[PDB]
């Protein structure tokens, strides 16, 4: 396997942040690489063995370590804003060719922590005409006011996770569009037969997973500091 | 060795084909994996060619190599919303040592759903909790439709939603406004 630490991280700039790769499948070559939209996977840095590393495309503003065979670390001596990037990390063997990807690590690089907030989520019960029409009821959870733009949002029908009917905006939208700053909100839809919402035994939960500040970070405001949490809203089947 | 990879958006409605197309530069190269990253998850080697091959196919993948041209491709035969991914294509030389993997710009595919019957139509749905916070449901309209967008600072309009990929059933587009004046009816919001 390889495995990646942290796998969220928000920081300040300035700071530093370093990222780490361990692989349990004696491989001796491994790699970073950040992901960003229109510009693919950019490798940063690799190593072809233990107490080696060597320049990738992009090493600017990164240095790497790699101590051993199954540890390899991406160091941000001063990150920077330009560094809000998903990483991956990837072994390989000698004489190639699959490259295996850890998880993934995601960060943000913030100029202050002053614009994060965790998202505000709520549901919205299907309408009596689309039930009359459709013999189906659509529930809405709309989650507003959060930064930064990262949230997972799911779905939960009496205890568990579903799918089936299930349909996500893509990509989060800025709530204020010409600034910088924008806090962002995301929709979700749920769509059942009409019998199963029209039951007031069945339990529906929009859950939103929200990647903020961790335990160990410093919070000077008179607000809940705004942690990694999940916030929730939810709804019960309405008999008529 | 630079790999240009087409097109960087593919949109698709299930039950179609799906075709991305690579090239490349560099004439030493001989191996040319594909990878595929599932939403919010890791690239994943799903499918490769090599320069002794001219065409391979499994589950309903095809892969091409024309290595005169220095092209080479992947067919999704049948797209179902399992297929929505990120997609990437690469060249590599490969064989005791180690040679460069130089990979595209990525394919973003979308797999959309295919609606027999269309019945389009707009909803007003109330808030679970609260008063009357309401969001407009735009829905039952087909994967050919485009949604218009808002044009003022006050309403906001969603883009068309996208399937969870694990969707097995009760697949539909649909796309959300709200306001906040309202002083709004849903029959203008979209």
């Amino acid at each position: 396997a390889v495995t990646q630490s942290p796998r969220n991280k928000v920081a300040v700039t300035g700071g530093k942040v370093t990222l780490s790769c361990d692989q349990t499948n004696n491989h001796n070559n491994m790699y970073w690489y950040r992901q960003d939209t229109g510009h693919g996977l950019r490798l940063i840095h690799y190593s072809y063995g233990a107490g080696s590393t060597e320049k990738g495309d992009i090493p600017d503003g990164y240095k790497a370590s790699r101590p051993s065979q199954k540890e390899f670390s991406l160091i941000l001596e001063l990150a920077t804003p330009s560094q809000t990037s998903v990483y991956f990390c990837a072994s390989g063997g000698l004489g190639g060719d699959e490259q295996y990807f850890g998880p993934g690590t995601r960060l943000t690089v913030l100029e202050d922590l002053k614009n994060v907030f965790p998202p505000e989520v709520a549901v919205f019960e299907p309408s009596e005409a689309e039930i009359s029409h459709t013999q189906k009821a659509t529930l809405v959870c709309l989650a507003t006011g959060f930064y930064p733009d990262h949230v997972e949002l799911s779905w939960w029908v009496n205890g568990k996770e579903v799918h089936s009917g299930v349909c996500t905006d893509p990509q989060p939208l800025k709530e204020q569009p010409a600034l910088n700053d924008s806090r962002y909100a995301l929709s979700s839809r749920l769509r059942v037969s009409a019998t199963f919402w029209q039951n007031p035994r069945n339990h529906f939960r929009c859950q939103v997973q929200f990647y903020g500040l961790s335990e160990n970070d410093e919070w000077t405001q008179d607000r809940a500091k705004p942690v990694t949490q999940i916030v929730s809203a939810e709804a019960w089947g309405r008999a008529d | 060795e630079q790999v240009e990879q087409l097109p960087s958006i593919l949109r698709v409605q299930e039950g179609s084909s799906a075709s991305i197309n690579c090239s490349y530069e560099d004439s030493a190269s001989n191996y040319f994996p594909w990878y595929k990253q599932e939403p919010g998850e890791n690239p994943k080697l799903i499918i490769d060619i090599r320069s002794n091959m001219e065409r391979k196919q499994t589950q309903g993948l095809i892969v091409l190599l024309d290595k005169k041209a220095k092209r080479f491709s992947l067919h999704i035969t049948d797209t179902q919303p399992g297929d929505s991914a990120m997609y990437f294509c690469a060249a590599s030389r490969r064989g005791g040592s180690n040679y460069k993997l130089t990979f595209g710009k990525g394919t973003l595919l979308t797999v959309t759903p295919n609606i027999q019957n269309p019945d389009p139509a707009v909803y007003q749905l109330r808030d679970s909790k609260s008063s009357d916070k309401s969001v407009c449901l735009f829905t039952d309209f087909d994967s050919q439709t485009n949604v218009s967008q808002s044009k003022d600072s006050d309403v906001y309009i969603t883009d068309k939603c996208v399937l969870d990929m694990r969707s097995m059933d009760f697949k539909s587009n649909s796309a959300v406004a709200w306001s906040n004046k309202s002083d709004f009816a849903c029959a203008n919001a979209f």
